């Protein structure tokens, strides 16, 4: 049984509405972002479209995208 | 207003700049550039100056040319 929660949102100005125990923690865990960190995964068609702005980025890029890495 | 889609149809992409190899012809570039920022802006833009330039300078037909061979008691010379 998952019991309801007050969250709360602001400093000064604080909104209350009910949620889910288990998705504040998914939200104050995703808010570690030295922890949690997003990953980029690529494909051919954007890997290529890197070059036209940084050619070092799109070898590096590449070789992710041959290893499919999300990186 | 009414949505509607983005009508630019030319090369969204011309690759990155190796000095200036494989680009488009000059005008066409300048082309596609119109086509990428509106063409109403630059129709708006000129128009004002298109129609006044028109209306001032089409006098030297309407107001000056065609004036000397208008006035029909003038082509009549005295004493002939
Ligand atoms: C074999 C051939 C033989 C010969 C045949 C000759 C036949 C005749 C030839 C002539 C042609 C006839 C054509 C007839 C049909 C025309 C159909 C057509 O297309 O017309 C529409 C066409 C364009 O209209 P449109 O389709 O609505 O425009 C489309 C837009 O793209 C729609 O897009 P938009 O609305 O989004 O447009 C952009 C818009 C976007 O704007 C906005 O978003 C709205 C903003 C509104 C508020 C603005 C805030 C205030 C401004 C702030 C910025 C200020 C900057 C400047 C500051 C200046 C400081 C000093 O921005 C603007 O437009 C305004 C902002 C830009 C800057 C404004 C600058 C100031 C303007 C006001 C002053 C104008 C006067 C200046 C005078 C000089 C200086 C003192 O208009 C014309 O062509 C004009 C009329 C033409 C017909 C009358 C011609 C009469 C004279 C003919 C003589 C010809 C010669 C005859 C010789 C005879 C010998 C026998
Ligand atoms: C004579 C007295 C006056 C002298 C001073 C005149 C001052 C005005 C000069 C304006 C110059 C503006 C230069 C912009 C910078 C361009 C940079 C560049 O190299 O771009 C490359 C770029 C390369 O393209 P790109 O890589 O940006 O492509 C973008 C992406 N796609 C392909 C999707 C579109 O291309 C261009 O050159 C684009 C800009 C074209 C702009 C043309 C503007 C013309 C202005 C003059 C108007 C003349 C009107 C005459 C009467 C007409 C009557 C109807």
């Amino acid at each position: 049984q998952v019991p309801d929660v007050f969250a709360t949102f602001g400093w000064e100005r604080r909104l209350t509405v009910i949620h889910h125990p288990g998705v504040m923690a998914i939200s104050k865990l995703l808010d570690q972002r030295t922890v949690v960190k997003p990953r980029a995964t690529f494909n051919q068609e954007l890997v290529e479209e890197i070059g036209d702005y940084d050619e070092d980025l799109q070898r590096k890029a590449q070789v992710a995208l041959d290893n499919g890495l999300a990186i | 207003h009414i949505p509607h889609p983005v009508k630019y149809v030319g090369p969204r992409r011309y690759g990155r700049y190796v000095y200036g190899m494989n680009r488009p012809p000059v005008l066409r570039q300048v082309k596609d550039w119109i086509d990428w920022t509106g063409w109403n802006s630059v129709f708006g833009g000129f128009s004002f100056q298109v129609a006044f330039g028109l209306m001032i300078v089409s006098g030297v037909y309407l107001n000056n040319y065609r004036a000397t061979h208008t006035l029909y008691y003038t082509n009549k010379p005295d004493n002939q």
